[PDB]
RNA sequence: CGACCCGCGAGGCGGCUGGAGGUAAGGGAAGUGCGAAUGCCGGCAUGAGUAACGAUAAAGAGGGUGAGAAUCCCUCUCGCCGUAAGCCCAAGGGUUCCUACGCAAUGGUCGUCAGCGUAGGGUUAGGCGGGACCUAAGGUGAAGCCGAAAGGCGUAGCCGAAGG
RNA sequence: GUGAAAAGAACCCCGGGAGGGGAGUGAAAUAGAGCCUGAAACCGUGGGCUUACAAGCAGUCACGGCCCCGCAAGGGGUUGUG
RNA sequence: AAGAUGGUAAGGGCCCACGGUGGAUGCCUCGGCACCCGAGCCGAUGAAGGACGUGGCUACCUGCGAUAAGCCAGGGGGAGCCG
């Protein structure tokens, strides 16, 4: 009965991604911390083509 | 002498041939096959391979007589299980174990 | 909700199971041949009661 | 047993394997130390398929492994080898200045 | 595995399995001995060969290929959907759609069958949907004002689609 | 975490193949491919004592009947009654 | 005829042998830890870090980039090699 995942593909890219992490002064900490965590290979690129 | 035959890594359960292998202790081999053809209970098909392997071993390689052989001391032992999951109604998952078996028969002369 | 208590012994786990032993079948020989058979059926190697009805014409 | 190693070919003697004898060495590797001073007979199986002949069998695998093959044998086989005194217009001289000298000059024997 | 020594924790000495390391009268230094914390990771039992096999739209028979079939293939009778359990497009999935082999494991049963396992093959646009054409809510933003730093508002212009 | 070396099982015999019995390699395959030694819980197959009028977490302390190791002396397992 | 009346085990126990399941102890280590010393910035001549491609046949790591298991010069090395 609509159990709260309900996928869409432009919403994956317009909130998560590269152009949404390299804009804000608090979101560049996320990339600069996942590049030295122990090298997350990466999560947010689940999107296609 | 002391003809041996072992069926190893055959998957049924080790308590569903304790019902069947107890019917062929102390019998002769001409009458352990007729008691085992018309028996029911799948599990009595795997035991009807190992006597017909042990008969060919005792005839060919170990050089005994042919029709004087009686089945002595047949038994079955355990085997490594393997686990899978069943989902069970509000979350909680369960583990069932599908076990294997080792049937062995030794065979001797009267 | 009706859950048990103390786990049963080996000596009484293996006393219920004393009564589950199964019987061998009953066999007689086909009289036209020389083998076994369950003693009220058509014989699937030698053929009949009185008149064939089976077995590979 | 490295980039630094010894034998090119030559009448190599052996010491301690139940062999105590010696002749030429044939094909030396590096990182395992594999060669052939052919004494070792083994019995490899040959699988009897028509790409092979119908009945071939083993023999020709030896693999004398170690540094165990003591070195080039003049009348004093007891030898290591030093390097040049070079006695010419700048030789390089990889020769046995120890006891006696049948040690790999450009003659009929290599 | 075992009927010599100390009161005790413990030492010896014999008998099988093992396969290359162990030290010792006298001293020194601490991650120094466990049954219990609804203690933590790993095995294995008890309940038990019982409750269950996920819908009250049912099935039956004859010939096939095979080592082997109530369950896989064709022929003939029987029942349920028929405004839907039948065809056509957008989301979303992204491998296996089709053929030739195969059955160890997954299908809560079998299986010679498959959406399962290894190998080979298969989606063709001037004129169909979207870019080299526009703009809406919103976003970004020369100039201009700003806010201890990071940053916040904003004119023309530009990005923005199941709408022109 | 096999073996010093793969020499890691050619070829016959049951089996649809798995898997096994013989040959053969090796100083040894109870060292065979999840393979150095390999314990306890857990589950089995053969031999010794014992029980279907008898009441108890369990055991212990006596006496008798079988079984075994003992040349003989003496000892261990087993449990019927108090 | 009134006898301690007893030799049977669908099954259960204790002890002694012989096998399976399991993975602790012993012996090892191309992997870590803490103190010392040599040393201590790269970047719009476009960085740190990545996508995709490259072996005769290739799934994955390593090396390289349309010249793609590589090319041209200088030195060392002295014999077998095409990760």
């Amino acid at each position: 009965m609509k159990r709260t995942w309900q996928p869409n593909r432009r919403k994956r890219a317009k909130t998560h991604g590269f152009r949404a992490r390299m804009r804000t002064p608090g979101g560049r900490k996320v990339l600069k911390r996942r590049r030295q965590k122990g090298r997350w290979r990466l999560t947010p690129a689940v999107r296609k083509r | 002498m002391e003809a041996k035959a072992i069926a190893r890594y055959v998957r049924i359960s080790p308590r569903k041939v304790r019902l069947v292998v107890d019917l062929i202790r102390g019998k002769s081999l001409e009458e352990a096959r007729n008691i085992l053809r018309y028996t029911n209970k799948r599990g009595a098909y795997f035991v009807a391979k190992v006597l017909e392997s042990a008969a060919a071993n005792a005839v060919n390689n170990h050089d005994m007589l042919e029709d004087r052989l009686y089945v002595k001391a047949a038994y079955v032992d355990e085997g490594p299980a393997l686990k899978r999951v069943l989902p069970r109604a509000r979350g909680r998952a369960d583990i069932i174990k599908k076990r294997t078996s080792h049937i062995t028969v030794i065979l001797g002369e009267k | 909700h009706p859950v048990p208590k103390k786990k049963t012994s080996k000596a009484r786990r293996d006393a219920r199971r004393s009564h589950h032993a199964l019987t061998p079948p009953t066999l007689v020989p086909c009289p036209e041949c020389k083998a076994m058979k369950p003693p009220h059926t058509v014989c699937p190697e030698c053929g009949y009661y009185a008149g064939r009805k089976v077995l590979e014409v | 047993m490295r980039v630094k190693m010894h034998v090119k070919k030559g009448d190599t003697v052996l010491v301690a394997s139940g062999k105590y004898k010696g002749r030429v060495g044939k094909v030396k590797e590096v990182l395992p130390k594999k060669y052939a001073v052919i004494v070792e007979g083994v019995n490899i199986v040959k699988k009897a398929v028509r790409v092979s002949p119908k009945y071939p069998q083993g023999g020709f695998i030896e693999k004398e492994a170690p540094l165990h093959a003591s070195k080039v044998r003049p009348i004093c086989p007891a030898c290591g080898k030093p390097t040049r005194v070079r006695k010419k217009f700048l030789e390089n001289g990889k020769k046995i200045r120890v006891c006696a000298k049948c040690g790999g000059a450009l003659d009929t024997e290599e």
